[PDB]
């Protein structure tokens, strides 16, 4: 009923390992770019 | 700079600047520390200009 059983499990292992690499690296790219904004500071100095 | 002999400038220097302290303090000689450059941005938004 499921001849692809063994091959799919081997692929599943490779998918988990690559995601375990790519998820934190891509997450790191997101935070790298966004850090410009996340640490930005604002000040309001209207004339009086 | 101009019409003048370097001799007379030196004479006027020993005449009017010899009375100057050339002896620094014991350890109060100012030294310039290097100044950290920082990649950064400052934006003063003022649309009235
Ligand atoms: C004309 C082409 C159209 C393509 C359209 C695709 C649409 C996007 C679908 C996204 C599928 C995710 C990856 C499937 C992995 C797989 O199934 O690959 C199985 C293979 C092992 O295979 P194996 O054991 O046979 O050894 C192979 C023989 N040497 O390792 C993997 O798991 C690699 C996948 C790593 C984990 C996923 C990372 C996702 C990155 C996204 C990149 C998407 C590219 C986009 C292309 C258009």
């Amino acid at each position: 009923a499921e001849p692809e059983h063994d091959h799919r499990k081997r692929m599943g292992l490779k998918m988990l390992l690559m995601m375990g690499l790519l998820l934190p690296l891509v997450y790191a790219m997101k935070r790298h770019k966004w850090s410009v904004l996340k640490s930005r500071k604002l000040a309001y100095r209207p004339p009086k | 700079a101009g019409g003048l002999e370097h001799r007379q400038l030196l004479d006027l220097a020993q005449k009017h600047f010899s009375g100057l302290s050339g002896t620094y303090d014991e350890d109060a000689v100012p030294t310039l520390s290097p100044c950290r450059f920082t990649g950064s941005q400052i934006c003063h938004r003022e649309d009235g200009l």
